[PDB]
């Protein structure tokens, strides 16, 4: 798992892999590591997927009461102090590693939320098993106040750098773009490699399988 | 939790909720039973049927366990809670003692429950009165009446519900040692006491006799009428 | 039946149980205090019911903390109730922040506890009224009152007892803010003796205490040497 | 009419008027005071009467203007016992916002949680509705000046020119007359407008000692009380 | 109309004033304290002949050397007798000695007047005990006899008459009682007073006797030995 | 505070409960519902008290409130109190499925409820339930069953009975027209309207004011299907033809 | 807290307390919804006795969820209790099933909360009659929840003052073939019956629920509908 | 009408009617008295005679070695409040691990009596108490009102006809400073004789006298041990 994000001029960018592996064997190539918090703010995830999943919806419904009662847009730092407050209660049992980003009335903000509750504020952060190789790319070509297309080229270069290196990431690249007004989310942004075409034919003819009993129940 | 004073003392020392609880069971059905020799006979009166009712759910006579079988009169609701509780305690003595309950040990628990709800806060007293029959390890017949005040007494014969004092007058006169010796006369004594209150004729009662061997089996209405033509 | 409840407000929007409890002070003996430059002087006129009482009994002067004393009026039953309650926030505030509690702070804590009992009908509202005072470098002389409803006001002077509006008449003209602690003692007892009732009431005991620079901010009872100067001055002014 | 326990506790009247809520409306009249506030464009002002009947009173410790948060003050009219109760509460409500939710609470969300506590009184006979009315002012990053009021009935409905106390009825006639001129006298001099209200209906013209004024501005977002000398600066203008 | 705790202008506690009035409607019981032992005789007041008298015992065994006697409402009595049986064993729980009769009634009287309708206990008495109790036993200090007040007042009584016949019987006990009376002399003298106040005919059926001696534990007299005293009267 | 307590759990000087007495007056003014026990199955009926046209029905039924796969109910009384009773039965009937994994017998389900219905008539100082309802269902042993639960918690088996308004005269007319053992699924449907015509003020029913649900077993499984308005209207016309021939 | 019920049965046996609860809704702000083919239109009367009041804060029509919103007739603070409850009962659905909640489901949960305060003591019933609307399964939903907690499915109903006379005009002119645009017109005409004054863009708050979800109309957009 | 039946209702005069009804129960009952001298403090308790056969009463309980108490009015809350002091004095040897000063004991009892007065459904303790104790400051005599108010007296009498007993205390009070062991009880006996009816007399049977002092621990004296102390009559 490799997740990363940067802060450009008019907004931020989030990115994640699609690869979810159980142990040493790949499980889901369609998995979405990027989740929806609020219309203006989304969040990434790594570590334990199920822990990040439920934790995402626990804080998401809390911001639903916020945005509906306040009638205004939620803030990045708002949800940031909820995560470290809930993770501090569990003293590190939850292995959820989250990356929160969005654009509020203040501006673009990007945070890095550790399982123990440690939160930092950075223009760019990398989490997951490939956070190392992904950080090396941001330590190089990162420039302050870049453009929109310049960020999508830098991020996707960092995720693919980890995909080609880390074993726990790949099969597709997912990105998200959040500006002050427009919003762009492309699940299938870039596919680094595709499955090869099968040469032979493994299809078996009908009747080659021995069937003992058979039952058919009609329905409406 | 609801905490209030329900049953409180009054002038002369009377308890209203305890006295008013008796007014409910005195207006119910008439239940009569007699302690015999080798057999105990107990029966209750049914208000009406009119062919539209299931005779199984209207049964007042129930079975707490194999040996002990209890019936009730008056308000039916409260009795449902006691029967559900007592049947659990029938196993509790069988649990520890590894012997079946007596008529007294099941009555003390039922008497202890009625005591607690005539005293403790927030609970209304039971408006029910029951007649408990059963045999001991030696097969000795025993009858212990339960009172809504929480006490209990023993009786050879007695009645509860409407006309409980009128039936008791009929039981004191006709009770003899020859009636408890003959199973027929023992059954016939209870039927004659129940027919005194009923002026409508026919069979309004559900009669069940509980012996030793092959314990209790509720008598069919044809078997009940079999003894009606003899006493008629 | 508006009176019976704690809860109710009468068609005029008035809480009777607090007003019925407020009359507990008007039926109680006079206890007054004066706020001077270097501190605040406390005093109590203690009604003597019988001579069999040991000298110093039914003490109406409570010591809340090193810098804070207490002079209680009304029913002594509820007075001792808030006594130990005042010792709670006293031991609390210092267990957390580590300071001698400022009188403004403590005046807020005990005001909420008194008002907490006026909201509910399940408890009787406190009708007693007690006086608190403190002297410190930053705050200086501080004298506050706790009403039976939980209202806290700042006061340069205090008139409490069977005679309240009549006791402040002589308190109206003082100019004690030009005077220091040890000179207030003569003014305190002078007001206490003139407001005493010689018809219904018979004998009383004078108990005085103050906090100042001579005491280094400590609450202690006035010694008998200065105490006897009262009768040597105020009693002579009675003629 | 009153049938049974209608008048004694909180239950539906035959007209469903909730008599206990109506009895709380007259609880503010026990103080016999009046409080008015009017919000401007870049500023907000609160002008209310501070009555000192006894010369032994300490004018610094007796006030209706308390500091709630950095950007929000308050003024309350009613029983002082009921007044001081909301003080710690509104502080508990605002500090829970700054810790859990993690930033400065608006006047809208600060006055909305107060009505959530006050509505508990109307539905419970164990606890009485408080007869205090809160009036808060604050500067918002978007809506600017925010003036919201919480009554005993539990209405958080926001106002523009605010009135409270015994004169809350007749004092609106002075404020409702302002619907002609722009934005109900919205200036930097709005401090003078609220002072005219109290002096108009009561026909007093308080001295500098009898007036207490909290002010929040865009230049000074913090709640601040003006000294009696600074009050005379506006009083000499008239 | 009133709470569980209310004092009148006397400040009795109403509920107890009404609880004592319930004892005056109960059966008559008279104990006697002599140098040899303590005898207890209680009238069963059998209503109808079909009732089995052997099932009703108002004199029950508490400890080996300590018995019990009850009067008035039996419903509340069946509790304390189960409580006192624990308290006697609670003394065996620590001191490994026969519990003194003084501490028995002393400990049982503690539960008296424990009640309330507000936040007192998820369950507990809504009314005080309307039962009068006479406890007796032989300890190292000799035989003793105690009485319990619904208000919790315990007092040592040489001869005490309780029940519906309590009025006028206490005056008769002062004349017949002496300090030289033996156990058998107190027995016969007790039934004579009981025979007068009883509306029915006193016999070995409806009467219940029990004796406690320093050399003999708690024991009851069956219908045989009961008739022996009846024949002598 | 005892001053404001209405004392719902106190006994009357005659030994009754004032809240339970007035609970029967509630259902007395509510809608009329009846049921019939037959050999082929069991049915019900209901008189809808809402004749307004703009009223819709979202999820097939109104007062039916299907209890489980093996049975449903019919309620007459306050709809509110009737809503919680269905919420409680659906839990207990599924608590049967947990603890048992069989179809729940109708006798066991009504037990666990009427025992809970009695608690409010006993302790808690709360008003009792004002809903007297019915049950249609089927079990392994005694087969199809019909029960009537009073607000006090005293229930009993009924072959034919009625609840709600005009239940007195209803049940009196059911004694004459009922036959033991000869009741089928069809003939029992045609007899139900005869009582519904005399109870309701109007002469004929539009089949909108009434709803009839059938409960039977087919292919080793019980099937609960509410009769469609067309199936009801066609069955009402069959009763209309019998009224013309009888006169 | 008093455990005993503050509401008991009459000798008549109609509950008294909720019977007087209808007198509170009869004096509240009227709200008239209409169920159309493609959606639902909601318009209520927001009255302010003086210009001093601020109408940019209080909303009688507030969003419950994305696809569900609520309008009321009755007491203000009693309605505030339901808003926080109705939104939290939906989070019990959202945190679990991860889908939109049906209106038939959300109203039945509110129906249980209505009763808890009618029966249990120490708490009074609600004096608010809710009207909840949502869009699910491609079908419009319009419901009304009485203070007693009995949910009634309606198409076009009337609350507030003269709710009996409000059904008159609704029963007169009402078509199921109408669409979202046509239903907005008749929604204003019902409130236009007797306004006891002059309605403006600030005297009415309109909202709609359809495939696009639930939202409210700005006072400028309502002015276009106020031309008739 | 509706004032007297509730504990927390404030009278229109500003007092607690329930306290007024709580004190009347203490004012009506058995009479007790106590005194204090320089190095010693002695109390005398009268045991009211209900009948010649039964023992009169028990008016005195042993709290600790240096502290003892006499009770009045109801016995129930008497032993209740006694059980408090039983545990509190043991807590003094637990926490402080020294003799508990009597000045602190009156403060703990006052905190226990004020709780039921301020809450609904709780009656005030209707038991007046008289405490005798000794510490490094000398002996003390403390009176416990049924109200939460705490008293400190040189002498006092709680019971019927306490006015005549206090009148005797207004005379010899000055002489109570210097007394020996014989003169202590000498004033106490004749003080109790003022409360006795004109047709009765003070004997050894009806008197119970506790004595606590510097070198004398608190000990209860029965009819046998009071023989040398009554020779001065």
């Amino acid at each position: 798992t490799t997740i990363a994000g940067v802060v450009y001029k008019d907004g931020i960018v989030l990115g994640a892999d699609t690869r979810a592996t159980e142990g040493m064997v790949v499980a889901d190539k369609n998995c979405s590591k990027i989740h929806f918090i609020s219309p203006n703010i989304y969040c990434c995830g790594a570590g334990t997927a199920a822990d990040t999943d439920m934790t995402t919806q626990l804080i998401s419904s809390n911001l639903e009461l916020h945005s509906l009662s306040t009638g205004r847009l939620p803030r990045v730092v708002t949800a940031n102090r909820m995560l470290k407050q809930m993770l501090f209660r569990y003293q590190g049992y939850i292995g959820a590693a989250l990356v929160l980003g969005g654009v509020d009335v203040t501006g673009p903000h990007l945070y890095s939320i550790y399982p123990h509750g440690s939160t930092d504020k950075l223009p760019y952060v990398t989490m997951g098993s490939g956070s190392l190789a992904a950080m090396a790319v941001f330590e190089d070509k990162f420039r302050p106040d870049m453009e929109e297309e310049e960020a999508k080229n830098l991020v996707s270069e960092a995720i693919a750098a980890g995909i080609f290196n880390d074993l726990g990431s790949g099969s597709n690249i997912d990105l998200c773009v959040i500006s002050k007004n427009k919003l762009d989310f492309l699940r299938p942004y870039t596919v680094p490699n595709k499955k090869g075409t099968r040469l032979g034919r493994y299809r078996c003819e009908k009747g080659t399988t021995a069937v003992l009993t058979e039952k058919i129940t009609p329905l409406e | 939790s609801y905490d209030r004073a329900i049953t409180v003392f009054s002038p002369d020392g009377h308890l209203f909720q305890v006295e008013y609880a008796q007014e409910a069971v005195k207006k119910g059905s008439t239940a009569v039973g007699v302690r015999g020799r080798d057999i105990v006979v107990l029966g209750v009166e049914k208000k009406s049927v009119a062919k539209l009712q299931d005779e199984r759910t209207v049964r007042k006579i129930c079975a707490l366990d194999d040996n002990v079988c209890m019936a009730f009169a008056g308000l039916t609701a409260d009795a449902r809670i006691v029967i559900n509780r007592a049947r659990v305690e029938c196993q509790s003595h069988r649990l520890t003692v590894e012997d079946p309950v007596t008529v007294e040990y099941i009555t003390r628990y039922i008497a202890s429950l009625k005591q607690r709800y005539t005293q403790s806060n927030g609970r209304r007293p039971f408006g029910i009165s029951a007649l408990i029959v059963g045999f001991d390890f030696d097969g000795t017949p025993r009858l212990y009446q339960t009172d809504p005040s929480g006490t209990y007494h023993a009786w050879k014969a007695n009645a509860i519900g409407r006309g409980a004092k009128s039936v008791r007058e009929f039981l004191e006169k006709n009770y003899t040692d020859e009636a408890i010796e003959t199973d027929d006369l023992t059954i016939k004594l209870v039927i004659k006491a129940l027919l005194e209150v009923v002026q409508s004729g026919g069979k309004n009662i559900e009669l069940a006799v509980m012996r030793r061997d092959q314990s209790l089996k509720i008598l069919n209405p044809e078997e009940i009428e079999k003894y009606v033509a003899e006493i008629e | 039946g508006y009176d019976l409840s704690a809860s109710t407000f009468s068609p005029d929007g008035r809480v009777f149980q607090v007003e019925y409890a407020m009359k507990a002070v008007e039926n109680s003996s006079t206890a007054i205090g004066i706020r001077c430059k270097d501190g605040v002087v406390f005093g109590v006129e203690k009604l003597v019911l019988s001579k069999l009482y040991e000298e110093g009994s039914n003490k109406r002067l409570f010591n809340v903390d090193r810098h804070v004393g207490m002079a209680v009026a009304g029913l002594l039953a509820d007075a001792r109730s808030l006594a130990d309650i005042a010792r709670e926030e006293a031991s609390n505030f210092r267990s957390n922040f580590g300071y001698n509690i400022p009188l403004k702070h403590l005046a807020d804590r005990v005001a909420m506890y008194v008002h907490a009992y006026t909201l509910y009908s399940a408890v009787r509202p406190f009708g007693c009224s007690f006086m608190l005072g403190s002297y410190s470098v930053n705050d200086g002389a501080q004298l506050y009152m706790i009403d039976p409803s939980g209202v806290s006001y700042g006061y340069w002077g205090c008139a409490i007892g069977k005679a309240r509006q009549a006791a402040k008449t002589e308190i109206e003209k003082l100019q004690m803010k030009e005077m220091t602690c040890r000179d207030i003692v003569k003014e305190v007892a002078k007001i206490i003796y003139i407001v005493h009732d010689e018809v219904k009431d018979k004998a009383f005991e004078l108990e005085l205490s103050w906090v100042g620079e001579l005491t280094n901010g400590r609450h202690e009872i006035v010694p008998k040497d200065i105490r006897e100067e009262a009768e040597k001055y105020a009693k002579e002014s009675l003629k | 009419s009153s049938a049974g326990f209608d008048r004694h506790i909180t239950i539906f009247s035959p007209e469903g008027r909730l008599y206990q809520v109506e009895y709380a409306f007259k609880a503010i009249n026990q103080g016999g005071l009046t409080s008015v506030a009017v919000r401007g464009k870049d500023c907000a002002v609160i002008v209310t009467q501070k009555k000192v009947p006894d010369k032994l009173l300490d004018s610094s410790t007796v006030t209706h203007l308390f500091k709630i948060t950095e950007n929000i003050g308050c003024v309350m009219t009613g029983m002082t016992a009921d007044s001081r109760s909301q003080v710690q509460r509104a502080r508990y409500e605002a500090a829970n916002w700054k810790y859990k939710y993690g930033y400065e609470i608006p006047v809208d969300m600060l006055c909305k949680r107060i009505a959530d506590i006050s509505q508990v009184y109307t539905q419970n006979a164990e606890m009485r509705p408080l007869g205090c009315c809160m009036i808060l002012i604050g500067i918002d990053e978007e809506q600017g000046p925010q003036v919201y009021k919480c009554d005993p009935a539990g209405y958080y409905c926001g106002f523009k020119a605010t009135a409270a106390g015994v004169k809350q009825t007749e004092s609106t006639s002075f404020l409702e007359k302002k619907v002609k001129k722009k934005f109900d006298w919205t200036f930097e001099q709005t401090v003078e407008t609220a002072i005219t209200c109290l002096s108009t209906v009561l026909s007093i013209d308080f001295k500098p000692s009898e007036i207490e004024v909290g002010v929040v501005t865009v230049e000074n977002p913090k709640f601040r009380i003006l000294t009696e000398a600074e009050i005379d600066a506006h009083l000499v203008a008239l | 109309d009133r709470g569980v705790n209310t004092f009148s202008p006397e400040g009795r506690l109403f509920q107890v004033e009404y609880a004592i009035e319930a004892i005056k409607l109960g059966s008559t019981a008279i104990g006697i304290q002599t140098s040899e032992g303590v005898c207890l005789a209680v009238e069963k007041r059998i209503t109808s002949p079909l009732m089995e008298p052997s099932s009703i015992e108002k004199i029950v065994e508490i400890d080996a050397h300590i018995g019990c006697a009850m009067s008035g409402l039996i419903a509340d009595a069946k509790t304390l007798i189960d409580k006192a049986r624990v308290e006697t064993q609670n003394h065996w729980f620590t001191y490994n000695e026969t519990m003194t009769v003084e501490s028995v009634t002393q400990a049982v009287s503690n539960l008296a007047l424990q009640f309330g309708e507000e936040d007192a206990d998820p369950g507990a008495m809504s009314r005080p005990f309307g039962v009068a109790l006479l406890f007796g036993g032989v300890d190292e200090k000799g035989p003793q006899l105690f009485h319990m007040d619904p208000s919790g007042t315990f007092v040592q009584c040489d001869a005490r008459a309780i029940g519906s016949a309590s009025e006028g019987a206490q005056s008769s006990l002062q004349e017949v009682y002496h300090k030289s009376m033996t156990l058998k002399e107190a027995i016969k003298s007790s039934l004579i007073i009981l025979k007068q106040v009883m509306e029915e005919k006193l016999n070995a059926t409806n009467i219940e006797l029990a004796t406690v001696q320093p050399g003999q534990n708690f024991h009851m007299f069956t219908k045989e030995e009961l008739e022996e005293v009846i024949k002598d009267i | 505070s005892r001053r404001y307590d209405s004392r719902t759990t106190i006994f009357s000087p005659e030994g009754r409960l004032y809240q339970v007495e007035y609970a029967m007056e509630a259902i007395g003014h509510a809608g009329t519902c009846l049921g019939i026990l037959a050999n082929d199955g069991v049915l019900l009926a209901a008189e809808r008290r809402n004749i307004h046209k703009l009223l819709d029905e979202v999820f097939f039924s109104e007062k039916i409130y299907k209890l489980n796969e093996d049975m449903a109910c019919s309620v007459a009384g306050i709809t509110s109190d009737a809503n919680v009773l269905t919420n409680e039965l659906r839990l207990i009937a599924q608590r049967y499925l947990l603890q048992y994994q069989e179809p729940i017998p109708c006798e066991q389900l009504v037990t666990a409820l009427c025992d809970i219905k009695q608690a409010y008539t006993q302790f808690g100082g709360k008003r009792p339930f004002g809903v007297s309802l019915l049950y249609i269902g089927w079990d392994k042993h005694y087969g199809f069953q019909l029960y009537q639960s009073d607000p006090s918690g005293n229930y009993g088996g009924w072959k034919a009975t009625c609840i709600g308004n005009n239940s007195a005269a209803a049940v009196s007319m059911l004694k004459q027209d009922y036959k033991e053992g000869e009741m089928t699924l069809k003939s029992a449907l045609a007899l139900a309207i005869k009582v519904l015509n005399k109870t309701m003020d109007v002469s004929k029913l539009s089949a909108e004011k009434v709803e009839i649900a059938t409960l039977t077993r087919e292919n080793g499984k019980t099937v609960i299907r509410v009769l469609k308005q067309k199936e009801v209207e066609q069955l009402i016309k069959k009763h209309e033809e019998e009224e013309a021939k009888a006169e | 807290g008093y455990s005993f019920s503050l509401t008991t049965f009459s000798p008549s046996g109609k509950l008294v307390q909720i019977e007087y609860a209808l007198a509170a809704v009869a004096g509240g702000a009227p709200s008239v919804g209409i169920k159309a083919a493609n959606g639902v239109v909601l318009a209520t009367e927001k009255k302010q006795k003086s210009i001093l009041y601020d109408e940019r804060s209080v909303h009688k029509v507030e969003p419950i969820t994305k696809h569900i919103g609520l309008v009321y007739s009755g007491m203000g603070p009693d309605y505030r209790v339901l808003v926080h409850r109705a939104r939290k009962l939906a989070q019990q659905y959202y945190l679990v099933y991860q889908e939109p909640i049906p209106t038939a489901q959300l109203v039945q949960r509110v129906a249980s909360v209505m009763q808890e305060y009618t029966q249990s003591g120490g708490v009074r019933p609600f004096g608010v009659s809710l009207l909840i609307c949502g869009w699910n399964e491609g079908r419009p939903y319009l419901f009304q929840s009485d203070p007693s907690g009995a949910y009634f499915a309606w198409k076009a109903t009337a609350m507030g003052k003269n709710y009996v006379n409000g059904k008159t005009f609704l029963e007169k002119r009402y078509n199921e073939d109408l669409e979202l645009e046509d239903a907005i017109h008749t929604a204003i005409l019902t409130l236009k019956e007797s306004f006891e004054g002059q309605m403006t863009e600030d005297n009415i708050e309109v909202g709609i629920c359809n495939e696009a979800g639930f939202r409210r109309l700005t006072p400028t957009e309502v002015k276009d509908y106020l031309a008739a | 009408n509706q004032y007297d039946n509730d504990v927390t209702v404030w009278s229109p005069q500003g007092r607690i009617h329930q306290i007024e009804y709580a004190m009347e129960a203490v004012k009506q009952g058995s009479a007790t008295v106590g005194l204090k001298s320089k190095t010693h403090a002695v109390l005398v308790a009268l045991k009211r005679a209900q009948s010649e056969l039964a023992a009169h009463q028990k008016k005195i309980l042993h709290v600790d070695n240096h502290i003892g108490i006499s009770i009045a009015g109801l016995t129930a809350d008497a032993r209740l409040l006694c059980n408090f002091m039983r545990q509190e004095c043991l807590d003094s040897r637990f926490v402080f691990d020294r003799p508990l000063p009597v000045s602190r004991l009156v403060s703990l009892i006052g905190s226990k009596t004020q709780i039921p007065t301020q809450r609904y459904g709780r009656r005030p303790y209707g038991v007046g108490l008289l405490i005798a104790g000794y510490d490094d400051m000398g002996p003390h005599i403390f009176q416990t009102c049924p109200s939460a108010n705490y008293f400190d007296c040189r002498a006092m009498s709680i019971g019927a006809r306490s006015q005549s007993a206090r009148t005797y205390l207004e005379r010899h009070m000055s002489e109570f400073m210097e007394c020996n062991l014989n003169e202590l009880v000498k004033h106490g006996l004749r003080a109790l004789r003022e409360t006795l009816p004109a047709e009765q007399d003070l004997t050894t049977k009806n008197v119970s006298i506790g004595i606590v002092g510097k070198d004398l621990e608190f000990t209860i004296y029965d009819d046998d041990d009071v023989s040398p102390f009554l020779e001065g009559l």
